[PDB]
RNA sequence: AAGUGAACAGAAUUAAACAGUUACGAAA
């Protein structure tokens, strides 16, 4: 969950990451706005935001080279199919926060 | 500082036991002379009563019930914490590191009845006997270290090398330390999540501050990461060191 | 004798404002000054502490003459409405607000809403160089109602300012609409609008004279 | 004593300008320079932060005697109109703007329009080759009104400088019409025009003297 | 909705797609400008844009070979007749984004 | 000190030109590059972005001392007139253009016209064969004018060379008359003609020197 | 009455992406 996030994210390629935290404010805006809203109502009611969350990880993957190299390694599209319950979705929301904390520790 | 006070009850150990047969080391001499035990209790009785008033200079205190067993100190906590561990350093050199010492610093509120204020500060010494014989408690019954370990780790580098590093980031950034003492609270929940969350709120204190001095946060960032991820029992030293710095500069 | 007059109103936000709250304790995205919300759900609740202080500040400048140097010490005709920490004759205040919640969620989701709060991008110029420090803030939505109830009570004994206290509350709520509410609202972020200002009797001990 | 003067006007856009919205936060159409709009509906709204910073910039270069090195520190005759963060005498200003909304929807739909904002295609020349980097921007419509309300109030004590402050506000609004507003106005996109400049009293405490 | 759009769009013919996301900005500019407007007013009020939206999928289908091969496979003209309600129109607007994000995932 | 000089002129088109508008974005007629027009009416307006990239290009090849290779980096006598993205001394430009609208519609219908845009048949020959690829374009009207306004202002310090800047603007506008403006004007489509080149003072802070 | 299918490249980039004046106020 959070133990493998320190080794898989560090093992990359060339140093000096050109990607910061401002250019990734688009795909990281729906992940934080989903964990705090799925606990109020049921999971079968919100059927428009679930299908739209997968689109953000596809349209933004073919524009910048600093996006495709991270999704294929962290397996983001693989966990989008296993989830189906409200309790399972709560676990995926916590895994996204691990890829951001360890990213700013080695650089920015 | 605020309107608080500390109550410490210093009580030396290794006194009631090993007092009559503690001089045996050679089969030649008997080591049972009554004069040998008379000068043993008289030499220590001079330090816990007469020498206490000598070391009380340049400080506002009020000794209560002076004796060679258990004493009672009260006053402003701005120096009792530093004077309690300082008085023990003079007893180790006097005995060449052979007799341990214990105490119990306890903080309470202002204008409190002595019937319960002086009674709750004595339970910290009894609760510290779970390890062996050299331990002390701070606020609650959780900070039960090894007494002498408080000066060799917490007061050593965790307290001296922080008085001038974060002091420049005070006032304008005093609220940035509140999130550090609270993050270490929920520890028995999940261990993997407690480590990843700490790596996020710590890196934000390097770019927000002044980047003109590189040696301002580099020495504090390296020590904070090693003092937290090294041992399970070592995390209590960094938690208590950061809590005492908040009460230092306050009001 | 002793009644509990309630002034139920619907605070309609004609312009999205900003209120500072707890930071670095919510989620991982605690940037752009996140506005404090509900500790259980995600409905952006408005605090009641920002309303008691803003209404008293705008009212203690036309109904008095002496310049207010310290709080809880200005004239006497308005000290009994909010409270006084230095006076002994009275301590509890008659004006009690309430942490209103966005009750417009019954029909807000039907009109297609992405999130309850959006991030606004701004910047500044040092008037000697180019653009520097691209900051960012976070605002709320527009045209949202709130369940605001004014809990008012009389002291039974000193019951002779009922006809005078009504014109003060009505003038204070109308004057509040012509001013920003929250933080960093000097650019035009606040400006509330009290919609449907009606009064009712829940305890049932006093009649109803006026309505608005 | 304490009045609430409102300078109601209609901002008529003689030329379509551009305002940089919240990039990488909208829907799938976050490219082509997304313009900020209404968080609930689709009617484009103009922010108030671009008006308070632009009016103070053009005012701090003709009514002063010292080059402004840092914000909130330039002269003194205009620091009390917008505010001051380094002064100890006065803090709150006397000019409050408002996020004006496009109120021209009463007759815009009768003419049959395609959308509220169009996409304009532009590019650049590297002075060594032909067309390179085919970029694109986004603009608004032309000849659109906006309900602009200026919340003006005095602090009672500042009563002997009322007529002196009227000539400063009128000079700032007239000079703003001869300059681009918003963003990317160097090519000729801004240049606003205040239409129907009048004044009225809402609280009712000061007489009506000025108008145009 | 989004599961069957990743396999039908990939199954095409010859590689190296010569059609980019900029030459199809005509038929995609009205679908994005209709979803944000239909959520405000009613559906029976806007009657001049519904009939004009279907014309874009027919006039642009005979001027380029890279358009007819995509409409007949994705079945775009079939969904234009089933819609009749404001809630049903919101579902067709989300399906159009799958033909744009997944199109640039394998190339551009 | 701070003046607002306006150079009012009439851009008379001696020959109908063509400007490539927003491709694949029109209404009922989007064939052969639809020319950009007005988002409200139908009168084709000329964009102000073409007047800034063409006038600066023709001027940066006669008043310079080094071959330019990228924008915002050519000599220094003309960098303060349009802008500079590298120099920290100045960032804002002193020249402000405007989307000139066609004001000739008050008497164009009296001469008996059909429409504002027509389709001109223009193809190409592949030399080795006969007719190949019968393309076409879309031009505007001929002998039309545009109400163009040039907003000029000084920054107080830029006063000891006011007369030096007048000879640069006058030489740049006269040189543009003998060159095509817009797009694909190599076949004799552009060639503008500035009519009634006069100056006036709107703010009123500097005397009137030039006139013709 | 007379083959008429605007052809071919780049699909928004390089600065800067929290700066400061600062914290339990008067009772037990």
């Amino acid at each position: 969950k959070a133990e493998r996030a320190i080794s898989l994210l560090e093992k990359d390629n060339k140093g000096n990451y050109l990607l910061t935290t401002s250019q990734i404010r688009k795909l990281l805006s729906l992940c934080s706005s989903l964990y705090d809203r799925s606990k109020e109502r049921k999971f079968d009611e919100l059927i428009n935001d679930v299908s739209y969350l997968r689109v953000q990880f596809v349209y933004q993957a073919g524009r910048e080279i600093a996006v495709k190299d991270l999704i294929e390694k962290a397996q983001i599209l693989e966990a989008l199919k296993e989830i189906k319950d409200r309790e399972t979705l709560q676990r995926f929301c916590r895994y996204m926060e691990a890829l951001v904390a360890y990213f700013k520790f080695y650089g920015g | 500082g605020i309107k608080r006070l500390a109550v410490v009850r210093l009580d030396v150990d290794d006194l009631g036991a090993a007092f009559m047969a503690g001089f045996s080391r050679q089969g030649n001499g008997q080591y049972s002379t009554l004069s040998r035990s008379a000068t043993f209790s008289r030499s220590m009785s001079l330090f816990f009563k007469v020498y206490i008033n000598q070391f009380a200079s340049d400080k506002k205190l009020s000794i209560i019930y002076a004796g060679g067993d258990d004493v009672f100190a009260i006053g402003s906590w701005q120096d009792i914490i530093a004077f309690t561990v300082e008085l023990r350093q003079n007893f180790i050199k006097w005995t060449n590191g052979k007799l341990t010492l214990s105490a119990g610093i306890g903080l309470f509120a202002d204008k409190t009845p002595i019937s319960l204020m002086a009674h709750q500060t004595g339970e910290l010494e009894e609760a510290a006997k779970g390890n062996e014989k050299d331990s002390i408690s701070l606020f609650s019954s959780d900070y039960t270290f090894k007494f002498d370990r408080f000066i060799t780790n917490v007061y050593d580098d965790k307290l001296e090398q922080i008085r001038y590093f974060f002091n420049h980031q005070d006032e304008r950034g005093k609220n940035f330390i509140y999130k550090l003492i609270e993050l270490l609270r929920n520890y028995e929940s999940e261990e993997k999540m407690n480590v990843a969350r700490l790596a996020y709120y710590l890196t934000r204190l390097e770019e927000l501050t002044d980047k003109d001095e590189r040696d301002k946060f580099k020495q504090f960032k390296k020590l904070f990461f090693k003092w937290y991820t090294n041992n399970e029992s070592d995390r209590k030293e960094a938690e208590l060191a950061l809590l005492l710095y908040v009460y230092e500069i306050r009001k | 004798t002793f009644a509990k007059i309630k002034f139920s109103a619907q605070i309609r936000l004609e312009t999205g404002l900003h209120i500072g709250g707890s930071d670095a304790f919510a989620a991982i995205g605690a940037i752009a000054s996140p506005v404090i919300k509900d500790p259980i759900t995600n409905i952006p609740i408005i605090p009641g502490s920002s309303l008691k202080g803003k209404m008293r500040t705008l009212l203690a400048k036309v109904y008095n003459e002496k310049v207010a140097e310290k709080p809880s010490d200005d004239s006497d005709i308005l000290s009994r409405l909010f409270g006084n920490s230095k006076d002994k004759r009275f301590k509890m205040g008659r004006l009690i607000f309430r942490d209103a919640f966005l009750s417009n969620a019954d029909e807000l989701d039907s009109l297609g809403v992405r999130s309850y709060t959006e991030v606004k991008f701004e910047n500044t110029i040092d008037r000697i160089t180019a653009e520097a420090n691209p900051r960012q803030i976070e605002r709320a939505i527009r045209n949202s109602t709130f369940d605001f109830e004014l809990i008012y009570e009389i002291t039974d004994e000193n019951e002779n300012q009922v006809e005078e206290d009504f014109k003060v509350i009505r003038d204070g709520l109308k004057l509040l609409e012509l001013d920003y509410l929250g933080g960093s609202g000097s650019r035009g972020y606040g400006k509330v609008a009290f919609e449907k200002l009606k009064a009712t009797t829940v305890f049932g001990n006093y009649d109803v004279k006026t309505l608005n």
